[PDB]
Parts: structure tokens; C-alpha cells; sequence
């Protein structure tokens, strides 16, 4: 139980580029979600 | 209601009134409500014939008569219980149809849509 | 148009840069694999 | 704390709670 | 830690007699009712009786509490607390499981 | 009184171990004089 | 055994948005310019 | 998983057979 | 049982009493109170009339 | 060899959504159009409704409620609204094998033809399937032969086509050894006068062995205004026993001999019911009154009084068939009424027929907190 | 309550007295109703005599009397009367002692809105018309089919009209928490007056939603929860259950530092900043400490009023986002409260038998003092809930209708969880509500029965 909850790794997105937003909580036309809410998804995307 | 939009869009008719607009003409679909305050079920079908109005906005008329007010209208146009209503056609050649009971919307779409 | 930035390390990260480059946001990354771990014991009922 | 060391020194079921039935129709461990 | 003490509803246990008791208090009660309406007693002596009936009713449950819980369930969460004295007074207790 | 007079503790109240004793009882590990057990027998099934 | 007050007046559904014209509501609130203007409490720029 | 919504009742069935199956 | 103090006996000879009833008190106090204080209790009429 | 153990019913008729049967008019009457404003008058309830019975259909769903195995006989067309209706049944463990489905007919719905000449007509150009049923081939006889008890109401007899297949399936029971339960129910078209009505519900009421009327109904049917008259005395300078002393609300027993006009010798037992405050039971060799309650303002919010009938019409059937001895002996019957009294109780406290109908568990656990130990 | 012509306030009560109509609902003067009987029971007793006869508990002229049912005169019949907004937002408050209940009341106005909201499990059913009063919500002032929606604006469409309605994105409040509204309807639909269009921030799907759901155990933990403190898994650090933004404004009228400055020496939108850091250009505006964040917005207010042409303000506003830590403090709606005092990994944690691990840990020797027993019976409920998935809304004084309702509910609840999912742990019949759990360090049992929840 211990390694399996602790000692194993796995893959993530950890930096993202967005080319033209002031900042996170700002909003973007044609886009339903604030870049806070893009971000928000991204952290559960799965890899291998 | 310039300022104030009305709350309620379904409006109470009387004897008189309904039978000029059936022996008149129409070219829209006509529903008849019959209701009583007493009633539980009632409650229930004004709800969704409030929803049935914005939908239709002047495809339809949507109107309401009282059994207390008037009984003897009822009896007449063969009522046997309270929630009850009544589809008329715009065609003057077309039946009627009384629906009896609390009836889904969907069940309301239809007639109107493919029946009437 | 977005550009990404993939890892593998274990554990969680803290998003201690917040200070980055143009256009450029961290996210907490999870990278842990395994959702959840159970496990049983009976016996065999072997007398001695 | 106090919850704590009374237990430890609570101590055990006696006669009637630890043995069903009368001892006389019929504890062991003995430590150096 | 390791024993790890927790309370429930079902740990809060209440004395066997108490339903017997309120049953009895509420018939005395009736019948004074009855009596004061026909004459038989007045209205000073009314008061008095409610007011009476009710402590020896609630004074004799908090009484029996700790019997009870010391001959017939010694392990409760509810006395190791109390009994302890890590927490909780006899009078806090009888408010959970009394009256 | 010669009518009996209506009370919220005219029934008996739900617990553990009443369920528990007669239970028991089908199964014979326990005689209890008569057919629903007693306030004094739940009191000892608490001890024992 | 089973409650006496039927337990299904309890559940609410998880995914639920609340109707608000609904038999245990008030009725809908008016903004207080408009119901002024409607009584004819408070007048016009056109009217001044 | 229509079969779900499938009774008995409705694929007609003898009546000792029924009442066999219900019990 | 024994109730050697002034004491009140609320029972009467062949009467059936079941456990844990009251059948008398014992009233040991006999202290003089400065504590006394007489209030009063007004009675009132629940229907009209003479 | 034997059949199941709980005996089975059968419930004949419409199957409706929620429908109430009884209209007539009130004095009293709320706003137009504020919905939130008409809880008001279940609180206060107009009188023909105190206990506003229903569709055979909810009787039969609450029968399998209260414990017990009902069957329920019709014809739903094969649209949608049918189906959902056999589901529901279905899914409540209501027996639906008699059901017939017909695919040129269409429920809930009847074809009416509007006709202006000075008057306001209507004639019937066709019929619903709910009230089309024919006794060839919709009548189940295994299902009829199992069954100990037969319901109605008296919707029945408001239309031509099942108006005769009525009479074929209770000459059918009879023969297999059942008992005929008519739960009156009257519909508006039926409270226009005393005679026309008579003449129509007089050969089923002949047929019937045990019957269930409404207080206002009874009146209805003999002498109404006699009895309004009686209840607004008030005596004029003494009262001749002291229970006139004190304005309470009317409770009258019916005596045997009012009753004469409608017995005949085919009938065990007949019940009257003023709401769940009061059960009138009348049978060949005794008389008598159940005294109930009724709380619906401990739930103030979710109180609808819509199928609260139904319920004590099925802990009356649930009863009857289990104990025997209720036909002949006083004071079971008593005894077992108070259990259909609790029932109904509990049906007023939720908005819905179906939702709500009470479990047997609930209604024991009611019939013991509201009664003293030694009536129940 | 209301207020009369006078001064005075009025408490509406029922007349049973027989009248025509037989009841009408009446408010009445703090002086007329000393004179009538008013009682608040039921009418659920019957003897062999009739219900007339039968007594109940009522009062008169100041006092409290019992009187036969033929002599009341009105009746108190409304669940929520005689309390408070607040108070009415306690579950089972019947069972927690008087004194917790100011506590309690007071607790949940300090509670922040957080990033992400969730709805209660187990609530009272007053949330709903808390949420429509509060102005948090777009509703609709019009009927009509929503024609187009942006996270901006939204369109609503009726009779030939086209009316917009705009929206709160990200925006400061007094005291600096943040606002955000999010849109509920589908393009598409159609609204009737009154019905929501859009969330506020701490609602979801129309009713207030100040917290989370959470699994928890109420035991002894190595110390950790000595007195009143909290032990938390990481999980709620990980998965942001527990964050919050946080805005504040910095206003002023008119070497590596100084390379946010603009032009006009103005610090730029998307700026990040720390103590120190100059915002606007001797005079300048910098830091204090513990500031820290994104500049989400700069404002050059010209302004009226002053002698002068009002000295132009520039506001600067700064966003934090903030994690739950050791030191912030936690609490129940049932007068419980606690710091936070160590996060711990999963792998250490308690866990139960179906293997999961529990997010926080409580100690038990609170409840006694305290007398709460609300809690107890709130955290069963919800474990019901998640596994059958269902809310429930229950009204207060709930044992009018029985003797120990809420033991019914709760325990009838359980034990149907514990049946269709088959989880066997989630109702145990020697000792309901609490089950056996194991050590996340060595894998043992503990010794005795615990109590475990989601509140
Ligand atoms: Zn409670």
C-alpha cells in the first residue's frame, strides 16, 4: 500500500503558453471559459 | 405594464366570451383550461401550461375558465373531473380533443403541433 | 494556439515560479498514478 | 493524556463478564 | 491513539426505569388537573406539586446514572470520559442522557 | 383512572439489544421466560 | 421499522436548479424604479 | 439493457407457469 | 423500613405499591429561613359571568 | 395446487394520472392566478373533499403498498403516455397481465364535435381507450377466477361500451366465488339530481356486496336538504343534554331505518366516511361509529389531500381478505378499521397520490402512537 | 414578522375557532394575543373518549398551561417561525444546546467564498430563498428564449424585444473577497419571469453554498488535536477543495525595482509584484508586506468635487490565491470549531475498509462539553447521501411527528446505502454509525469503534 500510493511516477503538463492574455483571470472572446478555468482543465489531462 | 411586465400570460375567460371565439374565426390554435382553486392537481398544471405560452407566443392562445364561476358551461361541454382540457382547431371541419388528467408537456407539443 | 510543456517526477509540485516568462503560467501538477489501494486477510484454516 | 494512561491501568473483566459459567465445575501466562 | 475512543447515538445510554418514571409523574399530574377544576384543591397547591414532582424526578435519574453505567456497561465512551475527568461533569452528562 | 389515558411513552422503546436476545433465543443459545425479552434481561446482555 | 413522515419529502436530487416560480415562493421582486415609475411616484426626463 | 424494462406479464404466459415464476 | 423523624406516610395499610414509588418523606430540616419571602398568585376567570 | 397467499383483488376501470372524480361548487375561492395562495384551502378543505377519492388505479397501487397482490383490468393504447402508465404499475408490483394494448386508439384523448345551433353542444365522435373495452377478449378469465374481490367506480357507467362489459365480468367473479365491492365515486355529470342518478346506479348497486359512500354523497341520495335543516338547530331556551352545551361539530349517526331505502339482501357491509374523522359501518345484525383524526397542518408546506380515499378503500380490502371474522364480529371490525383510518392519515401528508401512498410498516407504527394501547 | 400601522410588530397565527370559512391566518399586536390561548402541538392522540377532549400544552397571559383542545383559540403552525436567517440554517438544531447556536450563527457569516462551490448533502431547506434574496443572482425580468450568451453578456429574447443583461467577472468587494457569476442556461431555452440566468459566486444551482463535503473521523490522533485543532491530508491541498481568491486596492490621489513602471510610471496590467515594488511613480506607492500578486487592474479616476479638479486617484487592485495552511481556522455549522495543525501525506492517514483514506480527523472529547449532538447525526447522513446519491432538506423539530424521528431517518438511510452498494461497514448492527478503521503507518487495527462521516 505504501509504494503503491507514494512511490510510483507519472507524466504531467507543468508550464503553459498562452501568446496574448494580460493575465489568468482575464477573459478571451469566443472562448466560453476564463484562462483560469483553461488552466483548471489541462491539470487533469492523462499521460504516458 | 410599461415599466412592469405581468407576471401571469394565461387569462381567465367566461361563458360568453368563449363561445364568440369559437363561433368566430381563428387561425391559431386554441386551448381551454378548466380549473378550480380547490383542486391539488391544479396546482400542478398551471405550471406548465404558464410554459407552454412561452413557447407559443402568438402561434397559440392559451386561455382559462373557472368550474365555480361557471358549472353549468361545464357540464355542458361534458366535463367529468378537474384537470381537464380542451384542443380546438383553427380548421372549422376538424374534431376536438379532450384530454383528461395531468398529461406531460411533450403530450401537449404533439397535439398541437401534428393534430390540431 | 497554446504551447505545452510535459514531465515525470513523483509526488505533487508546488508552483514556486511564479515569476516566468512572457505569456507563461505554471500549473500543480499530480503526479501520482494510483487512485486507490485495498487489501484482505483470511485464513487458509489449516489447524496447526 | 489522562484518557490515555486510564485505560492502561483499567484493568479487566472479573467473574461474571469473563467466564460464562461457574469456574468450579472446571491467567495462564506466567512471565520471568 | 491506539485504542482510539469515539462516541455514537447509540453510547448514549439512558437508564432502564426512565419511561416508568415520566409515565407515573404524567398520571399524577392529570389527576390534579381534574381536581383543582372540580374544587378539591386550590390553586397554591397546584403549583407546588408541579414544581415538586418534577426535581424528584430529575434528581433521582441523575442519581442513578453512574450505577448504572459502573454495573452494567463499564467501557462506554460517555463514563471513561467523565469518570477520567478529562471532560464533562455529571450535570453536562444528565443533559445528554436524562432530562 | 377508569379510561386509559393516551401517553408518548406508551410503547416500548427500539434498541440493539432486544433484537439481538431474541435472535438468540431461536437459536437456543439463550431461554428467556417468555417471548419478548424484558427490561432486566437487556440490561445483563449488556454485561455479558 | 419504517418512519411515519414519509422520507421521499426529504430527497432532492443532486443536479437540481431550483424553480423559483413555485408553489412555496413569493412572488417575483420588482425593481423599485419601475414600480415607482408605474404609479406614477417618479417621473421622466421627457416629462420634466 | 431494454430487457430491464420487459415484465412478464406483458409475454403472455400460461398462468400456472406465471404465478410459479412471480413466487 | 423505618421513619423515626417527623415524616409524612402517604400510604394507608393493604395497598399495593410497586417499586421505586414514593410512600413517604422524611423532612429531617427543621431550619428557620431568613430567606422567607411571600409572593403573590392571582387567580383568573376563564369564562364570564356573575 | 393452491393459489398464492395473500389473496388477490381486481381494480376495473380508467387508468388516469391524477385525476379527481367529484366537482361541485364552492363558496369559497382564492386568487386567480397566485398558486402559492391555494395550499390555503387544503388546509381548510371545501367538504365533498375532505378525503377526495380517485382513478382505480391508485387503489390498487397502494393495496400492494399496504402488503397484498392486486390486479388491474383495462385497455391503454400503444403510445407513449401508455407505456409509461404500465411501467409504473409494473414497477410498483402491480399485476398487469389483463391489461390490453390497441393501436387505433389513443389515451387519454377523446375526439368531441362542437356544435353552435343556439346552444353549446358537444357530441362524441370517438372514444378513449381507457373507456373502450369490449368483453370478448379483454376479459382475462384466469385472473377473474383467482380473485376474492372486485372493484369499481362509478365512472363505469358513464359510457355505453363498458358499461356492458361491467356487467359480464361480475356475473363472471360470482360464479368463482367473489365479492363485489363498489366504491361509489360519483363524477359531475352525476350530481345534477337524485333521480336521474338513482335510476342509472340502480343495477349495480343491487350487484354489489359491500359499498363505500361519502357523506355527502349518502345525503345526495336521500333527502340533503332534510339533513342540512337538522344540523343548523340550535335549541331555543334549554339544551336537553349537556353535550348541546357546547358547539362542537356535527356528527351524526345514521340510523338503520334511514338506510331501508337503500339495503338490499345481497349486501355484507356498507361504509360511509366523513374524511378520516369518522367511519360509519352498517352490516345485517349491527351498527356503529370509528372515531379518527386528522393533522394536516403539522406539515404545513406539503399537504395534499389528493388520494387520501383510495387509501382507506385498500386498508379496508387488505383487512377483509386476511381476517374472516371482521363480517360478523363487532368488535374486530373495529378494531381492524382503525388501520385504514391511519393510512389515509398518512397520504395527506405529500403532495401526490402515488408519491406517498403509506407502507404497512408506517401504518401500524401510526395506528400505535395515535391510539391507546388497549383500542388498538 | 412584519410591522404594523403602528409601530408595533405582529407574528401571524391560525384562528381554529369554527367560523364559516373555519381558519384564516390573522397577525396580531404584541398586546392581543396575551389574551387569547395559543398552542403549538398536534392532534394526534385519541382515547376512548373523543378528540375534543384530549389535552396539549399552551399559552396564556405570560405562562404556560395544558388545556383540553375545545378551549384554544389559535394555533402556531409554520416551521420557521419563531427563529432567525441564521438559525434556520442549522440542521437538527433540536439536539445541540442553546448556547452553541449563537456560536454557530455567528460562524457562518465569516465563512469565505471559495474558487469552485459545491451544495450540502444535508441542509434545512432555507438556502434556496437565501440565495434569491441576496442579490447575488441574475434573474430574469422578462420571459423569452435566451438568443445569444457570452461569458460577458447574455441576450434574452421576448415579443419582439431583445433585452442584455450583463455580468460580474472577478470584482472586488468590501471586504475583499471576490465576485464571479456563472451562467446556468443554455442557449436555447425558455425563461419565465423570476427563474435563474446566471450563479453568483458561494451559490450553486440557486441555493448558498459556503463549504465543502468532506470524509471525516472523530478519534485521537497523536496530539495533534489536543484541545481544539485539526488534523488534514494533503488531498485538500492538491486538489484545491479549499482555495480562495482575495482582492485588495492600493489607491493614491494626485534597481531591479522600477521595471514594471510604464511610461507614465503606472505598474502595467498582468504585472506580478512583491513587498517593496513600486506601483505608481519620493511619492511613490510600494508594497507593504505580504502582498503579493497579479495586478489585475489599474484605474487613473479623474475626478470632481475638490477645489482643485479633484486630484486624479490611481488604483491599483492585487490579487492573492490562497491555499489552506497550518494556522487558518476550520469550522462546522453546529458551534465546532478548530486551527489547523499539521498536513500529513496520504499514505498516513486513517483509512477505512473499503480502502479509502479519511481528509480530516477530529478529536472527541469535544461533544460532551460542548453538547452538540447535531453534528453526530449530520455526519451519518451525508455517508448516506454520496453512496445513494441524494440530498436531503429537512425541516426543524422534526420528533413532532414520533418519538426519535431523526434516529429513524439516519439509521433507515444507512442501512439502505449499506445494502445496494454492498458495502457492509456503513451500517453495522452491533454498534450503528461506527465502524472498525486501520493505521496508514503500520497496516494495524485500532481497538475500538469509530465515527465516521461526511459533513
Ligand atoms: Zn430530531
Amino acid at each position: 500500500r505504501r509504494a503503491l500510493l507514494g512511490e510510483i511516477e507519472g507524466t504531467c503538463i507543468t508550464r503553459v503558453k498562452s501568446e496574448k492574455v494580460p493575465h489568468e483571470y482575464s477573459t478571451i472572446t469566443g472562448i466560453q471559459e476564463s484562462v483560469h478555468e483553461i488552466l483548471m482543465n489541462l491539470k487533469e489531462i492523462i499521460l504516458r | 405594464g410599461k415599466y412592469v411586465r405581468e407576471d401571469y400570460l394565461v387569462k381567465k375567460v367566461s361563458a360568453k366570451d368563449i363561445q364568440e371565439l369559437i363561433k368566430g374565426e381563428r387561425n391559431v390554435p386554441l386551448i381551454i383550461d378548466f380549473y378550480a382553486t380547490w383542486c391539488g392537481p391544479c396546482i400542478l398544471m398551471a405550471q406548465e401550461l404558464e410554459m407552454l405560452a412561452v413557447e407559443y407566443e402568438s402561434n397559440a392562445l392559451i386561455v382559462k375558465v373557472d368550474t365555480d364561476d361557471e358549472y353549468e358551461f361545464a357540464r355542458d361541454m361534458q366535463v367529468r373531473g378537474l384537470p381537464t382540457l380542451y384542443f380546438i382547431s383553427p380548421d372549422p371541419n376538424k374534431d376536438a380533443i379532450r384530454t383528461e388528467g395531468l398529461i406531460p408537456i411533450q403530450m401537449m407539443r404533439d397535439i398541437i403541433n401534428n393534430d390540431l | 494556439c497554446i504551447g505545452l510543456q510535459i514531465e515525470r517526477n513523483r509526488g505533487y509540485l508546488i508552483k514556486t515560479p511564479h515569476n516566468f516568462q512572457d505569456g507563461s503560467y505554471p500549473i500543480d501538477a499530480v503526479f501520482m498514478p494510483v487512485r486507490n489501494a485495498n487489501h484482505s486477510i483470511h485464513s487458509y484454516g489449516n489447524g496447526n | 493524556m489522562l484518557i490515555g494512561l486510564y485505560v492502561l491501568t483499567s484493568g479487566n473483566h472479573r467473574g461474571i463478564c469473563v467466564n460464562r459459567y461457574n469456574p468450579c465445575n472446571r491467567k495462564e501466562p506466567f512471565f520471568s | 491513539t491506539a485504542t482510539s475512543i469515539s462516541l455514537g447515538i447509540d453510547d448514549l445510554l439512558t437508564i432502564p426505569s426512565k419511561g416508568w418514571l415520566v409515565q407515573d409523574a404524567e398520571q399524577q399530574s392529570l389527576i390534579l388537573e381534574k381536581h383543582h377544576h372540580y374544587g378539591n384543591v386550590h390553586a397554591v397547591e397546584k403549583l407546588r406539586q408541579s414544581i415538586e414532582i418534577w426535581y424528584a424526578t430529575s434528581e433521582y435519574l441523575r442519581q442513578e446514572m453512574n450505577p448504572n453505567f459502573r454495573m452494567t456497561d463499564p467501557f462506554n465512551p460517555v463514563h471513561i470520559m467523565s469518570f477520567s475527568g478529562a471532560r464533562g461533569n455529571a450535570s453536562q452528562v444528565h443533559q445528554l442522557v436524562g432530562m | 383512572p377508569e379510561k386509559e389515558q393516551w401517553s408518548r411513552w406508551q410503547r416500548r422503546r427500539p434498541d440493539v439489544e432486544t433484537v439481538f436476545l431474541k435472535a438468540m433465543a431461536e437459536t437456543g443459545q439463550v431461554k428467556l421466560y417468555g417471548d419478548h425479552p424484558t427490561l432486566t434481561e437487556t440490561a445483563l446482555y449488556r454485561a455479558r | 421499522g419504517d418512519p411515519v413522515y414519509p422520507t421521499i419529502n426529504y430527497i432532492q436530487d443532486p443536479d437540481e436548479v431550483i424553480d423559483y416560480r413555485g408553489p412555496d415562493f413569493h412572488e417575483p421582486t420588482p425593481n423599485m424604479l419601475a414600480y415607482l415609475k408605474e404609479h406614477g411616484k417618479i417621473i421622466s426626463r421627457e416629462e420634466l | 439493457i431494454a430487457l430491464k424494462s420487459i415484465f412478464i406479464d406483458q409475454s403472455e404466459l400460461p398462468s400456472r407457469i406465471y404465478n410459479c415464476l412471480k413466487m | 423500613v423505618n421513619i423515626p423523624p417527623k415524616s409524612l406516610l402517604l400510604v394507608q395499610n393493604d395497598q399495593y405499591v410497586e417499586s421505586e414509588q414514593v410512600i413517604a418523606e422524611i423532612r429531617a430540616g427543621i431550619s428557620t429561613l431568613n430567606f422567607k419571602e411571600k409572593v403573590r398568585k392571582h387567580i383568573y376567570s376563564d369564562s364570564d359571568g356573575e | 395446487f393452491p393459489y398464492p397467499n395473500p389473496p388477490l383483488v381486481i381494480c376495473f376501470g380508467a387508468a388516469q394520472k391524477e385525476f379527481v372524480p367529484t366537482v361541485r361548487v364552492s363558496h369559497e375561492q382564492m386568487h386567480q392566478d397566485k398558486y402559492s395562495e391555494w395550499k390555503m384551502l387544503q388546509w381548510n378543505p371545501p367538504e365533498f373533499v375532505r378525503a377526495p377519492g380517485g382513478p382505480p388505479s391508485n387503489v390498487a397501487i397502494s393495496h400492494v403498498r399496504l402488503g397484498g397482490r392486486a390486479a388491474f383490468m383495462g385497455k391503454v393504447g400503444n403510445d407513449e403516455f401508455g407505456q409509461e402508465m404500465v411501467l409504473l404499475m409494473n414497477k410498483e408490483k402491480v399485476q398487469t397481465r389483463a391489461v390490453k394494448f390497441d393501436d387505433s386508439m389513443r389515451t387519454g384523448c377523446t375526439h368531441m364535435k362542437i356544435k353552435f345551433e343556439d346552444g353549446k353542444m358537444k357530441v362524441e365522435k370517438v372514444k378513449e381507450p381507457a373507456e373502450d373495452s369490449l368483453s370478448s377478449s379483454e376479459l382475462n378469465l384466469d385472473v377473474l377466477k383467482e380473485a376474492r374481490i372486485f372493484h369499481f367506480n362509478s365512472e363505469v357507467l358513464t359510457s355505453s361500451s363498458m358499461r356492458s362489459t361491467l356487467f359480464k365480468a361480475i356475473s363472471l367473479s360470482k360464479k368463482f366465488g367473489g365479492l363485489v365491492f363498489f366504491d361509489l365515486n360519483l363524477p359531475l355529470p352525476l350530481w345534477r339530481s337524485r333521480d336521474e342518478t338513482r335510476n342509472l346506479i340502480k343495477e349495480a348497486w343491487e350487484q354489489a356486496n359491500i359499498i363505500e359512500v361519502s357523506r355527502q354523497e349518502l345525503e345526495f341520495l336521500l333527502d340533503e336538504e332534510h339533513y342540512e335543516r337538522k344540523r343548523n338547530y340550535r335549541p331555543q331556551y334549554f339544551a336537553e343534554n349537556f353535550e348541546q352545551t357546547k358547539q362542537r361539530r356535527d356528527y351524526y349517526h345514521y340510523t338503520p331505518a334511514e338506510i331501508a331505502p337503500l339495503w338490499h339482501d345481497g349486501l355484507k357491509l356498507l361504509f360511509v366516511t366523513d374524511g378520516t374523522l369518522r367511519l360509519h359501518y352498517y352490516s345485517p345484525s349491527f351498527d356503529g361509529v370509528v372515531v379518527g383524526t386528522e393533522d394536516v397542518l403539522i406539515t404545513p408546506f406539503t399537504c395534499d389531500r389528493t388520494g387520501s380515499g383510495d387509501a382507506v378503500v385498500a386498508g379496508i380490502m387488505r383487512k377483509l381478505t386476511t381476517q374472516p371474522e371482521m363480517y360478523h364480529d363487532q368488535d374486530v371490525l373495529e378494531r381492524q378499521l382503525r388501520f385504514a383510518i391511519a393510512a389515509g392519515i398518512i397520504s395527506q401528508w405529500t403532495i401526490g397520490a402515488v408519491r406517498g401512498f403509506p407502507t404497512e410498516s408506517a401504518t401500524q407504527n401510526l395506528k400505535e402512537q395515535v391510539y391507546v394501547p388497549s383500542m388498538w | 414578522a412584519r410591522i404594523g400601522h403602528w409601530g408595533s410588530l405582529e407574528s401571524p397565527f391560525y384562528e381554529i375557532s369554527e367560523r364559516s370559512t373555519g381558519v384564516r391566518m390573522l397577525y396580531l399586536s404584541p398586546g392581543r394575543d396575551e389574551y387569547y390561548m395559543v398552542a403549538a402541538g398536534n392532534s394526534l392522540a385519541l382515547n376512548q373518549d373523543i378528540q375534543e377532549e384530549q389535552v396539549v400544552p399552551a399559552r396564556y397571559r405570560q405562562e404556560f398551561l395544558t388545556i383540553a383542545w375545545e378551549q384554544v383559540h389559535l394555533r402556531s403552525i409554520f416551521p420557521f417561525q419563531y427563529f432567525s436567517i441564521g438559525a434556520s440554517l442549522i440542521p437538527f438544531i433540536e439536539h445541540n444546546d442553546a448556547n452553541r447556536a449563537l456560536m454557530s450563527s455567528n460562524m457562518q457569516r465569516q465563512a469565505v467564498p471559495l474558487s469552485r462551490s459545491e451544495k450540502c448533502i444535508v441542509g434545512t431547506g432555507l438556502e434556496r430563498q437565501a440565495a434569491l434574496d441576496s442579490g447575488a443572482l441574475a434573474i430574469a425580468e422578462r420571459e423569452g428564449r435566451v438568443v445569444y450568451t457570452n461569458t460577458d453578456k447574455i441576450l434574452l429574447a421576448g415579443n419582439g424585444d431583445i433585452l442584455s443583461i450583463p455580468l460580474v467577472i472577478y470584482q472586488r468587494s468590501n471586504k475583499n473577497t471576490c465576485m464571479h457569476q456563472k451562467l446556468q442556461v443554455p442557449r436555447g431555452k425558455c425563461i419565465k419571469k423570476g427563474q435563474i440566468l446566471a450563479d453568483g459566486a458561494a451559490t450553486v444551482g440557486g441555493e448558498l453554498a459556503l463549504g465543502k463535503n468532506v470524509l471525516v473521523a472523530y478519534m485521537p490522533w497523536e496530539g495533534y488535536n489536543s484541545e481544539d485543532a485539526v488534523l488534514i491530508s494533503e488531498r485538500l491541498v492538491y486538489e484545491d477543495i479549499y482555495t480562495s481568491f482575495h482582492i485588495r486596492k492600493y489607491e493614491i490621489q494626485t534597481a531591479h525595482l522600477l521595471r514594471n513602471l510604464d511610461k507614465n510610471g503606472i505598474v502595467m496590467l498582468g504585472s506580478w509584484v512583491e513587498t517593496g515594488d513600486i506601483l505608481v511613480g519620493e511619492t511613490c506607492l510600494k508594497l507593504p508586506i505580504g502582498g503579493r500578486g497579479r495586478v489585475i487592474d489599474v484605474r487613473w479616476i479623474q475626478k470632481r468635487g475638490g477645489s482643485s479638479y479633484n486630484p486624479e486617484t490611481i488604483r491599483v487592485y492585487i490579487l492573492q490565491k490562497r491555499e489552506i495552511k497550518v494556522g487558518d481556522k476550520v469550522a462546522g455549522r453546529h458551534g465546532n470549531k478548530g486551527i489547523i495543525s499539521k498536513i500529513l501525506p496520504r499514505q498516513d492517514m486513517p483509512y477505512l475498509q473499503d480502502g479509502r483514506s479519511v481528509d480530516m480527523v477530529f478529536n472527541p472529547l469535544g461533544v460532551p462539553s460542548r453538547m452538540n449532538v447535531g453534528q453526530i447525526f449530520e455526519c451519518s447522513l451525508g455517508l448516506a447521501g454520496s453512496l445513494l446519491d441524494r440530498h436531503y432538506r429537512i425541516a426543524p423539530f422534526d420528533e413532532r411527528y414520533e418519538q426519535e424521528a431523526s434516529r429513524k431517518l439516519v439509521f433507515s438511510e444507512l442501512y439502505e446505502a449499506s445494502k445496494q452498494t454492498a458495502n457492509p461497514w456503513v451500517f453495522e448492527p452491533e454498534y450503528p454509525g461506527k465502524s472498525r478503521i486501520f493505521d496508514g503507518r503500520t497496516g494495524n487495527p485500532f481497538e475500538q469503534p469509530v465515527i465516521i462521516g461526511k459533513p
